[PDB]
RNA sequence: AUGGUUUGGCACCUCGAUGUCGGCUCGUCGCAUCCUGGGGCUGGAGCAGGUCCCAAGGGUUGGGCUGUUCGCCCAUUAAAGCGGCACGCGAGCUGGGUUUAGAACGUCGUGAGACAGUUCGGUCUCUAUCCGCCGCGCGCGUCAGAAGCUUGAGGAAACCUGUCCCUAGUACGAGAGGACCGGGACGGACGAACCUCUGGUAUACCAGUUGUCCCACCAGGGGCACGGCUGGAUAGCCACGUUCGGACAGGAUAACCGCUGAAAGCAUCUAAGCGGGAAACCUCUUCCAAGACCAGGCUUCUCACCCUCUAGGAGGGAUAAGGCCCCCCGCAGACCACGGGAUUGAUAGACCAGACCUGGAAGCCUAGUAAUAGGUGCAGGGAACUGGCACUAACCGGCCGAAAACUUAC
């Protein structure tokens, strides 16, 4: 469960280290964002020789949450950290090379590439 | 529209043919007798009579030992009634018949009423879902109260203040029928139904779906 | 416990006898774009919930760098089977302080 | 056994628990003791359950009832008469009584004795 | 908040007679042979001679 | 021309007191409509708009700055409406601003001092009588006394919406772009019920452990230290959890589109008529409801016995069906009420067994110098859940509680 002023750890090689989450896309007054969803967020720290800079207004893709996350079939899903991966417009990573497992949401939310590219799917 | 009188036994857990879970809740829709028939002609309303539970010849009164000798059938603790559309739709029921669990099929469609459980005198904050005031910052003492109450200086009707809750009768609409085990005289309804365990409720085919 | 004569008729025998603390890997189906295949979890069962029917067992495990825990029904379909690795040391019925240690600590001693 | 579902006896559960293990101990030293009723109502099952320990008496049983007694001499006639007494009865050692209105402050009063019959 | 106005005797009459109290209940019982009444929630103390009788 | 939502003007109202701005909490109303709904012409090709009529059912976000309203900005959204109600709401809250006494700066004054200039600090009282409103009972009434099951006049609640997939990359369009109508799935917010799952709580549960005192001592335990502190924690309550909902259909209509045609030999959606037409209205869904005084209906049960005054009516007593009190209780509950049981009994407690929680009891033996470890042994301990079991308590018991007749018609 992610929410306005959380704060996310980057799971890609864009630059930027931490991430702060602005909003929640996806309806009006929503809440919660958990795996699979995209939210405005402001870069908070980055890698001083990264393409990215501190300050900039960014969408990334949640893929990993604290709160375990029930699944259709009766199990759930949990990791020890909230994770994101910057994206552009079209749904791709900014990126070149995701770290840490993902949730399998990102299946069914259509973020093909992601998968892809992520070392495992969980 | 079919009916039948029952008992909430519990909720547990099953898988479909996916293999994801349904999470159902059994009613034990046990063997209900009919009573009597309500007749445009004599009632001036159609409607059929049930009746449910086992109960003692020795507990039940003298007047409703009389209707249901009148009826002919033998005593039950609980008596309903369902409420038909025309003559058409009651002539299928006859005083004596027995209604059971399969006149139900798997994944239809059913309408649960039941008489939702007690909570006792509750705060605006449970009973209408009232946002409280703050917890800091110099409130006082009105942590949890309703605040304003809003020119001819009266307080209007419907005010949505602290009362009573619960122990009101209750339908949910639409709810699937996973399973009919005819052995048990058990259903299988996917969701959570209103009341208690043991407790008595209706379940009548959806009047929507 | 009266919903028995219900539960049995979905409860899955076969199931192996394990603790928290074991080591298992469980063979876990998943759909891959309208196709079978089985994924193995191994990892640490950390905890257990009976329930009978509902009974449910977590597995914890340590991947890139990154703790996982999945919790899964006992008697879920979705497993094939379970295998049980090894045999784990333990003093307790819930190993949460686990999710606190990496690596060195985060052992477990083998029966 | 059963909490009880309203508020302590003493004024605090601390306190509740001390009441009861000394309740108790004076029901099982006098035989019958006359108290409130809501008293004598949540002594029955303890000091049945003690009395369910002295039956089958072991030493861990003994160790069982001494965490509560506190007093060794009841423990004892709880392990040498009391216990063998009702070797053959399956509960129900206990029965109550109701008594007369306390005067001070109309407190329902009754009497919890042991059966002997 | 303070009364605004004082009462009139017919409310307060009114309100005040509900202020009493309800007569108990009495059954018969012999206690040493004499029959005298005892309120049914002390029959059985009665009847073991638990209750004073003056 | 409207309105008294803006500054005004009057001083009719209060100086033997009518709280002054914002904010929070909770509303209610208007439509001069922000979205959703129906339309029309387009200087409308389609998309998309422009503008305008009907339409008030629901909805109308979170933050930065400022005491702020206002306002600017940041992200969204279908949309981020305008107003009335003492510019709603301090016997509901705040005290940041304004509006006492302290102190300073600038300016004015010789000075005490002053400034619809600034700056820091600065007591917000009350046990609810009446009306009002939310809930709950007692009494009486409904032409004998009761008991089941109900009809419903009449009210209350609810009414939101997006994205994607097929139709269709077609109509239109130089192309780009881009459909109508109709089906399906998944969502956001809101609401209700529920506790199988997840998660929270846990003051009579299990285990670990610190300091200290006690149980003569060892062992084993106990009291106190926020339940001493920690690790877990079934039931209940709950949401962060589960499931369901907003409908479909009909009727009369608004703007509007029409059909059949007069006055007015043609024409005219019209003055006669007849049709279509919206989230608005009436039904439809959910709930309350016969104190609905027109006090309803269908049934079933009791369906009788005295005494007194004076025989007119009344009064008193005892009963039936039934009810209440006392009693055992409840997941029902402030009290009351409601629901169940009452020996022809499983209502509660105990007892036995299971489920579940904890995690390997005591004693003994073995190994070790000892801390401690292994075996006996899924051990011992234990609340709520389930099934058995009259062992304990529901008792040799009290109080209430049933008919004037007449008129007409058949």
């Amino acid at each position: 469960m992610i929410q306005q002023e959380s704060r996310l750890k980057v799971a890609d090689n864009t630059g930027a280290k931490e991430i702060l989450c602005i909003r929640v896309l996806g309806g009006s007054s929503r809440r919660y964002a958990g795996i699979g969803d995209v939210i405005v967020a402001t870069v908070k720290d980055a890698i001083p020789g990264g393409n990215v800079k501190r300050g900039d207004v960014v969408k990334a893709v949640v893929v990993r949450t604290v709160k375990e996350r029930r699944r259709a079939d009766g199990s759930y899903i949990k990791f020890d950290e909230n994770a994101a991966v910057i994206i552009k417009n079209d749904n791709d990573p900014r990126g070149t090379r995701i770290f840490g497992p993902v949730g399998r949401e990102l299946r069914e939310k259509k973020f093909m590439k992601i998968v892809s590219l992520a070392p495992e799917v969980l | 529209r079919k009916g039948i009188l029952g008992t909430k036994l519990g909720m547990t857990q099953v898988f479909d043919e996916n293999n994801k879970v349904v999470p159902v809740t059994v009613v034990k829709a046990g063997p209900n007798v009919v009573t009597r028939i309500r007749t445009t002609e004599r009632d001036g309303y159609s409607a059929v009579q049930l009746a449910y539970g086992e109960i003692s010849p020795r507990k039940v009164i003298k007047p409703v030992a009389g209707q249901f000798a009148a009826a002919g059938v033998n005593p039950r603790r609980h008596v309903a009634e369902l409420r038909l559309d025309d003559e058409a739709a009651v002539a299928e029921y006859e005083v004596g018949q027995e209604l059971t669990a399969e006149i139900f099929s798997d994944g239809a469609y059913v309408d649960v009423t039941g008489t939702s459980k007690g909570k006792g005198f509750a705060g605006t904050m449970k009973r209408h879902g009232f946002r409280g005031q703050g917890a800091a910052h110099g409130a006082q003492a009105v942590h949890r109260r309703p605040g304003s109450i809003g020119t001819p200086g009266r307080v209007f009707k419907g005010t949505r203040m602290s009362g009573r809750m619960g122990n009101d009768r209750v339908t949910t609409q639409n709810l699937k029928v996973h399973k009919v085990d005819a052995e048990n005289g058990v259903l299988l309804i996917k969701g959570a139904i209103p009341g208690r365990n043991g407790g008595l409720v209706v379940v009548r085919s959806a009047i929507k779906r | 416990n009266t919903l028995d004569f219900v539960d049995q008729a979905s409860l899955r025998d076969d199931i192996p006898t394990f603790s928290p603390g074991d080591t298992v890997n469980v063979h876990v189906k998943v759909i891959e774009g309208s196709k079978e295949r089985i994924q193995v979890f191994k990892g640490v069962v950390i905890r257990r919930q009976g329930g009978g029917i509902s009974e449910t067992f977590t597995v914890r495990k340590e991947s890139y760098g990154v703790g996982v825990e999945r919790t899964f029904p006992v008697h879920s379909p979705n497993i094939d089977h379970i295998d049980v690795l090894t045999r784990g040391d333990v003093r307790r019925a819930k190993l949460y302080y686990l999710r606190e240690l990496r690596g060195k600590k985060a052992k477990i001693k083998e029966k | 056994p059963k909490p009880t579902k309203g508020p302590r006896l003493g004024g605090s559960s601390s306190h509740q628990s001390a009441l009861l293990a000394n309740l108790a101990t004076s029901l099982f030293e006098h035989g019958r003791i006359k108290t409130t009723e809501p008293k004598a109502r949540a002594l029955r099952p303890y000091a049945e359950k003690l009395i369910t320990h002295a039956k089958k008496g072991a030493l861990h049983n003994r160790r069982e009832v001494m965490k509560k007694i506190r007093d060794k001499d009841v423990v004892h006639t709880l392990f040498a008469e009391i216990g063998p007494f009702y070797a053959d009865r399956n509960g129900g050692y206990t029965r109550i009584i109701k008594v007369e209105n306390r005067k001070g402050d109309n407190a329902p009063m009754a009497v919890i004795e042991l059966v002997r019959e | 908040a303070v009364p605004k106005r004082r009462m009139s005797r017919a409310n307060t009459r009114s309100r005040r007679a509900q202020w009493k109290a309800e007569a108990p209940g009495l059954v018969t019982v012999s206690v040493a042979g004499q029959q005298r009444k005892v309120p049914r929630r002390l029959l059985k103390a009665a009847r073991l001679g638990l209750v004073d009788l003056d």
